[PDB]
């Protein structure tokens, strides 16, 4: 309900936005 | 967002802004008459 682990980000170099990913089986390959 | 800023910083502490993942059309700023000087080193301003 709050934010975490991605705190104190000195500087950040990349951002991209897409449409959302997620009785339903969800397969991914990386 | 870079050329129009409410206040510019002093030269003792210049800003360094990162520009990435975009298409840069330099013809609008190059054609714009609002600039007093436009000096390019290395390559000519029209092939960029
Ligand atoms: C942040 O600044 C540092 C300078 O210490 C630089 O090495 C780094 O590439 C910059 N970007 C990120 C995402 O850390």
């Amino acid at each position: 309900s709050e934010f975490r682990v991605y705190s104190s980000a000195n500087n950040c170099t990349f951002e991209y936005v897409s449409q959302p990913f997620l009785k339903n089986l969800r397969e991914f390959v990386f | 967002e870079v050329f129009n800023a409410t206040r510019f910083a002093s030269v003792y502490a210049w800003n360094r802004k990162r520009i990435s993942n975009c298409v840069a059309d330099y013809s609008v700023l190059y054609n714009s008459a609002s600039f007093s000087t436009f000096k390019c080193y290395g390559v000519s301003p029209t092939k960029l």
